RNA sequence: GUGAAAUUCUUGGACCGGCGCAAGACGGACCAGAGCGAAAGCAUUUGCCAAGAAUGUUUUCAUUAAUCAAGAACGAAAGUCGGAGGUUCGAAGACGAUCAGAUACCGUCGUAGUUCCGACCAUAAACGAUGCCGACCGGCGAUGCGGCGGCGUUAUUCCCAUGACCCGCCGGGCAGCUUCCGGGAAACCAAAGUCUUUGGGUUCCGGGGGGAGUAUGGUUGCAAAGCUGAAACUUAAAGGAAUUGACGG
């Protein structure tokens, strides 16, 4: 009879250190009775929000998971869990009269966390081109996706999970291939599309406090 | 009596294209005999774009769009008038409807 | 055009023909002397050349062969031969 | 008590909206940020009973207004959207009731966050339902 | 509304002015009395009908030529229009903007050297055509 | 008739015909 | 879910939202009057295996070539047999709709199949409804590949190459626009032209409409059927392209 949202509580929700905002927003859950532990019941839970409410005059049409792992008070701590970009981004940055160019690889960070990396880029027209279609070589593409896959393996196998967020916030990954791929065949709108988690390093409770610390 | 000379398809060098499927009736269509329609819609229509303005809480927010591809057999793009019937000189005009913009 | 003077024509038209197409057949190819470097000696290259031809006294290589003509290292100083 | 946080006056509080308006309905879905925990749901078939305009402006507004009431009784302020329409290898376009719902949530005293689409998109689906030939109709 | 002149009323209207000039002017009431024996008009209301639209037609081309013609009109209007008289020719101008290829055809026709050309900078780009395809 | 239709009924007939020679 | 419905699933938590897992399909958008292949056909990344066109060639052989009865390889889909797998879709079938009836079109399930391996079959509006090789006969702008030239901009570095564009040329392609070349019954076709001014070489193949791709014989196949293939009889038209009208849910 009597509704349940009384039974609920409201916690906040705490980023890591990668971040000048640190409050998500706030969640809600049922009190803790019996077996039913309301730790384990905000653990696992993911958060998909905006990289421009997570940092202070970046873009918006990047998105982080944000999984919770560890519970403490009023505060559910969350840690990176995958980055993506907004469909309407996604699909402005498909045209015609160019070649789309896609890389997936397998990064193991030295932190210990497994990544598969999505990253695509788009060929450009010259400003004084009159030919409508910009379109790459099957050889040049095949160029280009190699060097996607190896210079984007070489920086991320080398730093541990921390020195990755804090460099893919402005996408300085996407830069360097887009720099790089020029000499091939230059691009424009290349951007890390997607990085997903595969594999977490045991839960070392440690290694989130000082990521949320010093 | 060939109505038209490419057969109302863009297939010139190739034996086979595989089909799609009408985003309206799902007929097996050839891809490269299909209306192709690419839309670009306002996520919100042009009577609420101003609520959902007053109501962001963001100072300046721009709306996103909706870009959703959409392949036609012949029959539903006549019965939808997309494509309407032509001349017999008008239908060797392939260049795209003006947008009447201004 | 109906009265082209096809027994003489100009020679720029001839040049842009093709090769056998031409009025009489002229290979576009030619012989040229290759200098290497750090040599004295003058070795003979086909402009088309297939193989990788070899300075035989000094190490470098010549010529690189690709899809239309050889491809000449830097430094290498080539002359025509009686055109 | 009031069902909610002690959140201050200024502060405001999000939700996420799942607006699932399809072809025949319309879903209205308020969770929270993680996804996990619903405030309320309201549709366009449980406030109308013609079973014909359960997709119609008129039911999906209806809804909206409803979910409104519940959001801000529960004591939430803003509200990120993501529309969806029927998506897998079905249409990709959002029915009739998208608008109005959009419309009249927002006219019922609510805040915007971020409007999403998260239709699902195949790369490549299984065979659509119809036949090579369609509906004949 | 419905005031459109039929053929009838235009054409014998046009007519009466291409022969009846100088007899007729810019009055409709003139217009109309001339109209009585210039022409002969069984009908009162096609009579001051006519009259109406000649006072219309040569109100127009008092100041314009129309598509009716007077013989007088076409020779006049080519005594005047004798030209705006410039004190020199547009044609003779001191410097001309000669590109060097010109220069280079000039003194293949031996014309060249002449210290009224001067040799403008050739643009370097190549870039003249218009992206091809829909912008 | 439609002459797929007509081929489809003369396979029938066909079918019959040896059916009954077969019998004899 | 539909035009409206209904069958069907649902307080046993359906649908919705979230975190995951499994399965078998399918490779969107990029994707084009673009590429390749003898056609059928071929679209996620990377590697291996052979193969191939075009371009380049002052390399080699020296007529070794073109088309082809007989014969042979491949050959969409559906179908057959055997073994795996069966997500979706879905012949048959059932039910619910609709209708005067509705063995249907619409909806819910759903068998065979759709997927893979092996063995058959050899058929499509297998279409460009258009044989192959060769020669000649207009113009123009593109596009794919290769090659050759040239103002310039860009990539990095210290120069060239070398890539991304830009302006051209050559050859081989997919095509396009235009033309009183010419053709044709015209529609139309730079081939369907160079045809009473009739002969470049060579295959297949048609002879008014039906009967009829039927009967019979032979041969192939597990079958379904495929290949080859008449006659009696019947008929004054059947057809093609354009024109005008009339009509159209
Ligand atoms: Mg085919
Ligand atoms: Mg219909
Ligand atoms: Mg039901
Ligand atoms: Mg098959
Ligand atoms: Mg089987
Ligand atoms: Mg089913
Ligand atoms: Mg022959
Ligand atoms: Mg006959
Ligand atoms: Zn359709």
């Amino acid at each position: 009879v009597v509704d349940p949202f009384s039974k609920k509580d409201w916690y906040d929700v705490k980023a890591p250190a990668m971040f000048n905002i640190r409050n998500i927003g706030k969640t809600l859950v049922t009190r803790t009775q019996g077996t039913k532990i309301a730790s384990d019941g905000l653990k696992g839970r993911v958060f998909e929000v905006s990289l421009a409410d997570l940092q202070n005059d970046e873009v918006a049409f990047r998105k982080f998971k944000l999984i919770t792992e560890d519970v403490q008070g009023k505060n559910c701590l969350t840690n990176f869990h995958g980055m993506d970009l907004t469909r309407d981004k996604m699909c402005s940055m498909v045209k015609k009269w160019q070649t789309m160019i896609e890389a997936h690889v397998d990064v193991k960070t030295t932190d210990g966390y497994l990544l598969r990396l999505f990253c695509v880029g788009f060929t450009k027209k010259r400003n004084n081109q009159i030919r409508k279609t910009s379109y790459a070589q099957h050889q040049q593409v095949r160029q280009i996706r190699k060097k996607m896959m190896e210079i984007m393996t070489r920086e991320v196998q080398t730093n541990d999970l921390k020195e990755v967020v804090n460099k893919l916030i402005p996408d300085s990954i996407g830069k360097d291939i887009e720099k790089a791929c020029q000499s091939i065949y230059p691009l424009h709108d290349v951007f890390v599309r997607k990085v997903k988690m595969l594999k977490k390093p045991k839960f070392e409770l440690g290694k989130l406090m000082e990521l949320h610390g010093e | 009596t060939k109505k038209r000379r490419n057969n109302g398809r863009a297939k010139k060098g190739r034996g086979h294209v595989q089909p799609i499927r009408c985003t309206n009736c799902a007929r097996c269509v050839p891809k490269d005999k299909a209306i192709k329609k690419f839309v670009i819609r306002n996520i919100v229509e042009a009577a609420a774009v101003r609520d959902i303005s007053e109501a962001s809480v963001f100072d300046a927010y721009v709306l996103p769009k909706l870009y959703v591809k959409l392949h036609y057999c012949v029959s539903c793009a006549i019965h939808s008038k997309v494509v309407r019937n032509r001349s017999r000189e008008a239908r060797k005009d392939r260049t795209p409807p003006p947008r009447f913009r201004p | 055009p109906l009265a082209k003077d096809l027994l003489h024509p100009s020679p720029e038209e001839e040049k842009r023909k093709h090769k056998k197409k031409r009025l009489v057949q002229s290979p576009n190819s030619y012989f040229m002397d290759v200098k290497c470097p750090g040599c004295y000696k003058i070795t003979t290259v086909f402009s088309h050349a297939q193989t990788v031809v070899l300075c035989v006294g000094c190490s470098t290589v010549l010529c690189q062969p690709t899809g239309g003509k050889a491809r000449l290292t830097e430094g290498c100083s080539f002359r025509r031969k009686q055109h | 008590i009031s069902l909610g946080p002690q959140v201050a006056e200024g502060e405001n509080v999000f939700g996420v909206c799942h607006i699932f308006a399809s072809f025949n309905d319309t879903f209205v879905h308020v969770t929270d940020l993680s996804g996990k925990e619903t405030i309320c749901r309201v549709t366009g078939g449980m406030k109308v009973k013609a079973d014909r305009d359960e997709s119609s402006p008129y039911a999906a507004m209806l809804a909206a207004q409803d979910v409104a009431q519940r959001c801000k009784e529960l004591g939430i302020t803003a509200l990120h959207i993501k529309l969806r329409a029927t998506g897998g290898n079905r249409t990709k376009t959002p029915g009739p009731g998208a608008q109005s719902a959009l419309r009249a949530l927002a006219r019922s005293g609510m805040k915007i966050g971020r409007i999403e689409d998260v239709t699902p998109i195949p790369s490549d689906s299984t065979r659509r339902k119809g036949g090579r030939r369609g509906r004949r109709l | 509304m419905g005031r459109v002149r039929t053929k009838t009323v235009k054409k014998a209207a046009r007519v009466i002015i291409e022969k009846y000039y100088t007899r007729l002017g810019n009055d409709f009431h003139t217009n109309k009395r001339v109209c009585e024996e210039i022409a002969i008009i069984p009908s009162k209301k096609l009579r001051n009908k006519i009259a109406g639209y000649v006072t219309h037609l040569m109100k127009r081309i008092q100041r314009g030529p129309v598509r009716g013609i007077s013989i007088k009109l076409q020779e006049e209007e080519r005594e005047r229009r004798d030209n705006y008289v410039p004190e020199v020719s547009a044609l003779d101008q001191e410097i001309i903007e000669v590109d060097p290829d010109t220069k280079e055809m000039l003194k293949l026709l031996d014309f060249g050297s002449l210290s009224n050309l001067q040799v403008t900078q050739p643009t370097v780009g190549m870039n003249f055509k218009t992206p091809r395809g829909p912008v | 008739m439609r002459a797929k239709w007509r081929k489809k009924r003369m396979r029938r007939l066909k079918r019959k015909r040896r059916k009954m020679r077969q019998r004899s």
